[PDB]
């Protein structure tokens, strides 16, 4: 049963995975169909509308569970090992999603409280007009700076400017990805 | 094509999709104001503006692309293959203006409206109305037009959304 | 102009609309109530009212300038420089209420109309209702405008009270 | 003139037509306006008093003003003077159809269905006239009417009715 | 005592939109746009006799309105439920409670599951009558409800159903 | 009482206030229920039970002695000499009842519900005490004189002193 | 007056306590309405004919954002305050107070005014962390403080062991 | 009997830290979407009554509950029940509810002190994230970030017993112990 | 005097571990979901004021607390009252509120030294959980980690003889005084 | 400036003189301000909200350095020399430290650690064993003597006996006290 399996999985995903996973999306999902989005199952019925999750098409669900690692619930709910989504992810065209916004996610990953709030205070020192609000985490200071151009695949200057002051190893993610 | 298959997607869409749906045919449809998405699509089937390639547009546009498949039986390959074949029935400025309304939660189409009651009456446009309501009120007005995206770009800029403005500007430098 | 326009037009605006362009006409068709804006239109072409000019002064007051440069190929500076050059078809006192009205907005619009209903019936809405309503009872006026004044600043709507006060000097 | 009924009449609305027809029921039915003031003025009952009483009861005071030139106290004035030419339970009934609202008309029309049937949307003239086709109202039978009054809760109609009746 | 238009309107006035909304699903075998033109038609049809309007305030819990209006308590009610054969079956009132049941997270997740046999903002009420127009539930037929019902986890309300059908 | 004088009091008031205003008046306008305070104070006004005292009588119990200075020009005594010598428009029952949902916090709301959906054959439905009182009257199981169930549950999350009121209002009868 | 652009910049340079004070501050000039945050409070104010350059020069200076002055109006401290010197103020000299009396509440300082006060004021429980500002208009709406019945708040803040904040209201009491 | 009283009073008789542990030992019933706003046992109950594991002739389940975080003040004052009675049930094959893999991760959370969980962090450093390793972050977190990861699973122990064994070999006899009787 | 004021003043004469003793004592009427939020005397005292238990007119329960936890300052500066009248009301039978039970654990916790807690939660290693040992814990916390197992009570005192006596036999007096007095 | 003069003070302060400091202070700042105060310039705070402290009134501030001999604080920050102190605080009436409160922080001075335990010894029957632990200062005992009201201006028995039993010049700055304060 697809409907009831893609249920069960929506159960397992708690307003955090939620966030991780909407920022996953972003690149196929507006802000503005983004807002109301407030339980897995939406998320999931908003990619059946595109033809991105159907019975045959478990990629992009595969690879977002992947991303979030929620090795868990690829095993359980859709017979899928770590293993074979390497291979897969590692096969040039197949990742739907970009190597740039799984970037992004991996620095908010190893992002700690304090870090955050370095990094809020040193681009609300870029952002000298706007007040950020102090409940944003990383993924919504990442959107805030892409709706300014200030964040993008081919902007990583602030970005590494505000890393570079917080810790070496989000340094090395970037590098990492540009290479 | 029949009277079933229009009564299909009038059943499956949801009041945002068929809003969009009236939006986007506003240069198709310019002598006759139709109501709602029932009488547009007869009346785009009559004009013949609603060959199955047409309709199929139009869901693409939505991005009801599980539609497509169960009503038209078509996928992105043979839409795309039909918009490169054909003259499209929608704008790349009418397209423009959804892309831009899918991009702006309520809080930006908030800001926005607030802005464009510089230049219109309060009683114009209420508060909850979506970007494409802003956008209907503000071409009755003469105030944004295809060649005439301006006090556009200026009001995205102030509401710190460069990210639409620049969306605007590669519109403008396709023409 | 050909009746055909006047198709255009009436097909082109929305109820609103209608409703405004049939309020902003009761003095020019002041010895008949037209039902509807065909009409309406019908007996202004008749009585030789609806030359390019008029129609063009009607389309500015209802705020319809994509219809303004469809129709009449006009835009708003030379609709303009038309009502400085020529004698208007609307009187100030219409085009002031229009443009109270469009500056209200609904809540406005219904504290007006419980103030307002001390002075007339629960049986008898915009804010173009009302103001019919209260000119059949000989309670607004082109020289008569306190009691709307009085409405006005008890919704804190100073700046409208402040757009009839230059009005009445205008006069 | 001749011509001041043709002025009237046009500037007259639907709702306010059928309140003038609905006024004059008693005069010995016009089926409309032009028809009704032609009757008058041939029975020489159309004078300038007469069709300001008309006007001010269907609170048409602008066309008081432009039409015969005064305003709302002269016909007061007039009246307190005068014979009327339209009865009190006339004006009664007409002030308590301008006091309700539609809901209000719905549910006395639903009330006065189990004693009136479906009949012939509707306004609350049209539902007297009906009642008193049927002879379920009359000047000197309103307790049905204030009974529905008051079971729709517009107290302050029932002690109109009530002051009216003790008037008489 | 007596069944009339008074009472059909006291009720009606009374009752909420969601009381409304229930009162019309819960008479769908016996019978309509709204409930006034429902009590209204069941009177005519000789099925609103005080005992009959008395089950239908009961079923839709306004006891206040029972004692009120018809100055009936829980016990005569009963007593005439007891008595008298039911206008609203078993299977109607089941469905409301289990509506009742049921917060909008958890119609969602259930319309979620049910589509693939077959709108957001849809009550539970609006999703059986869906599924009856469908074939997809009766009063004999509740094995797809019951299955939905377990796979969003309401075992209690599985259970509810599993104890309707043993009272038949 | 003038329509100048009820718009401004509805704008006046907060959202909390004016869910009390109609909560205290549902024994003057039994028969409907008003979806707001502008026509609830509308209707009071149209049967003749809103004079000045009875305004002043409604600020009162709403506590927006503000009002009653700026808007009606009097003072807390003169409403309180008021209320001393005519009938309340507002009985003690319903004041009884608002006083104990603003000695209620939320969680203290949400135990209360807890005991009390027993006995209601309540559905799985944030409401406010009053809404839980509206709810209650309509099931037969509050009313000036039935507080014993009422009662019971507030002694039962630990509300000693609000089952106190009770048995003061109780005595007061 | 001033343009919807102009709102909009100062709306999103300010954060929640500025939002907050602000709203208090425009207490008697918006005295009618409740405006729920402060672009619709300077629409309502634009709408009353109460949001001249200099009226918006005010309310900046009084949340201290000489920032905001500079950018937004090209103005600095003394053009404020000799337009202030010369014009009646949008904002009294008791709201000025009440909110320096604010600024230097925390909430523990606040819960125990509460405490001290609750029994005065008839007030529930509400189990809500409130600002000082919050209390003073739950005083204002009860009669139990304005511009000239300073002297239960004076009472309280002696009772909490803040008598710099009782000697701010003895300085204004002076003024006066 | 008053059930719903009895319940109300159980609740209140369990703090922020007694509900952590109630919510962990039901992971297997109910899950991390419904978990998150469970704030007050009020609201553990009112999900246990949804799936019948909580009625007032059925109370094995809380029970069972109350004596795996150690209430045996709450069993005996409120359920009538001693610990020899559940150590019976418990005994019984096929009566207990909660897997013994699952109490046996609560047990090995209850020996580890804080000194001991900063160490169990630090050996965790190449398979979770930072933000996962916070100081945040108390050992039943980090075991259920450990089974999303498919580190951690009935049948995967090797990286528990690894990193248990840098820190004290109590820890490893509770695992051991739960591999005899397994 | 004005009530409020005086139980304010009486809070900010109460720092975090006369909290804690206060709230320990008062553990048979305040449940630990509701003890876990209180962090100020004022919140202990609002629960008690919504169980009647505390006010204008009823100051004994206040009185007691303050004089079981030798609080003697409080009660004579803000409750005009001595040692010797609380002596002589709390011997009167059925007048005290806290149990004879719940006072000999906290004279107890009054006895045990910092070392001495430490050599306590090394008696205990069998009972309890190495997690509800740590350092941070204060010896009334750990009795009622007993409590909640159920190897400390009114009737269970053999794990606490056992420890106290290894600690120290003045200790073992204190229970033994109690558990004399007790069988009254 | 007042304020950075008030942080330069602050900054010359360390844990001794603030343990110092607060006891001093005890009559003005109650039990639950008192514990959060970890450096002087929270002190300072405190003292300024109650208006004894300000630009305009530092003599509460050159007091408290007066009696703490901090001297050199005195004179470099406050202008003020050892002799204006002594002729202002001589006169009956001046100080706001109370002589009482001055004489126990006297004999705090005069006090070694060996002493310290002998006092503690001393104690054994009056103060429970957890305040009398090796952490526990001789102020801080004083202060669990006030809160059990066996130590005050009129109850200097206690205080007596144990010196007494010590040290002669502890018992001579006693009775110095209650000469003096017996002369009016």
């Amino acid at each position: 049963d697809f409907s009831r399996n893609l249920y069960d999985i929506g159960e397992q995903l708690d307003s955090e995975d939620l966030a991780s996973l909407k920022f996953l999306s972003l690149d196929y999902i507006p802000q503005r169909k983004q807002e109301p989005i407030k339980d897995a199952l939406m998320l999931f019925q908003r990619l059946q509308e595109k033809r991105m999750l159907e019975e045959s098409n478990l990629s992009f669900l595969k690879e977002l569970l992947f991303r979030i690692n929620r090795l868990d619930l690829l095993i359980t709910y859709l017979n899928t090992r770590k293993e074979e989504m390497e291979r897969e992810l590692q096969t040039p065209g197949r990742a739907q999603i970009s190597a740039y916004r799984v970037m992004l996610y991996q620095i908010s990953e190893e992002v700690s409280r304090s870090e955050l709030r370095s990094f809020k205070g040193g681009l609300q020192e870029e952002i000298s007009k706007c007040k950020l609000d102090d409940d944003m985490n990383l993924l919504d200071i990442f959107i805030e700076m892409e709706k300014r151009v200030i964040l993008g695949e081919g902007k990583l200057d602030i970005l590494k400017r505000v890393c570079a002051q917080i810790n070496k190893s989000l340094l090395k993610i970037i590098n990492d990805y540009e290479e | 094509m029949s009277a079933e298959v229009i009564g299909q997607v009038e059943e499956a869409l949801d009041t945002d999709e068929k809003e969009m749906l009236l939006f986007l045919c506003r240069d198709v449809a310019i002598d006759v104001v139709p109501p709602n998405v029932r009488d547009l699509l007869d009346i785009l089937r009559e004009r013949g503006k609603l060959s199955v390639g047409d309709l199929a547009e139009l869901l693409y546009r939505v991005r009801r692309f599980d539609l497509l498949k169960r009503i038209l039986k078509m996928d992105r390959k043979a839409v795309e293959t039909h918009l490169l074949r054909n003259p499209h029935l929608v704008s790349d400025y009418r397209v423009l203006m959804a892309e831009i309304g899918e991009d702006l939660d309520k809080s930006d189409v908030s800001s926005l409206i607030f802005l464009m009651k510089d230049y219109m009456g309060r009683g114009k446009i209420s508060k909850e109305k979506s970007f494409l309501d802003l956008v209907v009120e503000l071409e009755k007005l003469n105030l944004v037009a295809p060649d005439q995206l301006d006090l556009l770009e200026k009001c995205l800029k102030n509401i710190h959304r460069i990210d639409l403005k620049t969306k605007i500007q590669k519109y403008k430098q396709s023409v």
